[PDB]
C-alpha cells in the first residue's frame, strides 16, 4: 500500500511540474513576443 | 514550484509595470480602425 | 547622420519581425503539442471506458471502478490540457 | 516509440510554425479560380 | 477551342472548361504581345 | 518467393508513379478519335 500510493505521488508530482513549467515557458514567451511588439526602435526613426 | 512560483510573480510584476506604462494614442487609432472597418462594410451593402 | 539612423533602425526592424516570427511559431507547435496531448489522453479515456464496459460484463465491479478511476484520471488532465491550451490561443493571437 | 513520437511532434510543431505563417493572397486567388470555373460552366450550359 | 468543342459534344464540360481556360491564357499572351507590338510599332517609325 | 514478393512491389510502386505523373491531353485526343469512329459509321450508313 505505501509502494501504490508512493507510485501515485511521484506520477502526479513529476506529471504537475512538468506541464506548469512548459505552460510557465509558453506564457513569459508571449509576454516577450508583446513586450517586443510594443518597443520598436521609434526614438530612433524620430532622430533621423 | 517555490522557485517557478518567483517567476510567475515577476511575470505579474512585468505586467502590473507594463499596464500602468501603456497608455498611449494608440486607443484612439483603433477608434479610427473600427470606422474604416464600418466604411468596408458600406461599401459592402453598396456592392450588395 | 539622420538617414543612416533611419536606415539602422530599419535593419534592427528585419531582425525583431524574424524573432516575433520564431515567437509565433515556437507558440503554433505548443498549442499544437498540447491538442495532440488531450487528444491522446481522451482516446486512452475510451480505452479505460471499454476496460470497465469489460469488467462489468464480467462482473467484476471492482476493476470497473478502477477502470473508471483511469478514465477520471485522463479526462481530469485533458481538461488541465485544455485550460493550458486556452492560455496557448490568446498568446498566439497576441503575438500574430 | 518515444523517438517516434519526438519526430510526430516535430511535424505537428512543423505544421503549427507554417499555419501561424501562411496567411496569404491565394485565398482571394482561389476565389477568382473559382470564378473562372463558374465562367466554364456558363459556356458549357451556352454549348448546351 | 476546338478541343473544348469536342469535349462539348462528349458531354465534358469539365474538360471544355480547361480548354477554354487554355484559350483564355493565350488570347490573353496574343493582347501582352499586341501591347508589346505597338510600343515597337511607335519605336519601328520614330528610328524611320 | 520473398525476393519475387519485392520485385511484384516496385512493379506496383512503378505503376504509382507513372499513375500520378501520366496526366495528358490524350485523354481530348481519344475524344477526337471516338468522334472520327463516329464520322466513319455515319459514312457506312450513307453507303447503307
Amino acid at each position: 500500500r505505501n509502494l501504490a500510493a508512493l507510485e501515485a505521488k511521484i506520477s502526479e508530482a513529476k506529471t504537475k511540474k512538468n506541464m506548469l513549467q512548459a505552460r510557465a515557458k509558453a506564457a513569459k514567451a508571449n509576454a516577450e513576443l508583446q513586450q517586443t511588439l510594443g518597443g520598436l526602435g521609434t526614438s530612433s526613426a524620430t532622430s533621423a | 514550484f517555490e522557485r517557478m512560483e518567483n517567476k510567475v510573480l515577476d511575470m505579474e510584476a512585468t505586467s502590473q509595470a507594463a499596464g500602468e506604462l501603456a497608455g498611449f494614442g494608440i486607443e484612439n487609432q483603433f477608434a479610427q480602425l473600427e470606422a474604416s472597418s464600418g466604411v468596408e462594410d458600406e461599401l459592402a451593402a453598396l456592392k450588395a | 547622420d539622420p538617414e543612416k539612423v533611419l536606415e539602422q533602425a530599419v535593419i534592427d526592424m528585419q531582425e525583431d519581425l524574424v524573432q516575433l516570427r520564431q515567437a509565433v511559431a515556437r507558440t503554433i507547435a505548443e498549442e499544437k503539442r498540447t491538442e495532440q496531448r488531450l487528444n491522446q489522453d481522451t482516446q486512452e479515456a475510451k480505452k479505460w471506458e471499454d476496460r470497465a464496459k469489460l469488467a462489468l460484463t464480467n462482473g467484476e465491479e471492482n476493476l470497473a471502478r478502477e477502470a473508471l478511476a483511469r478514465k477520471k484520471s485522463l479526462t481530469d488532465t485533458a481538461a488541465a490540457y485544455q485550460t493550458q491550451l486556452a492560455q496557448q490561443r490568446t498568446m498566439s493571437e497576441n503575438l500574430r
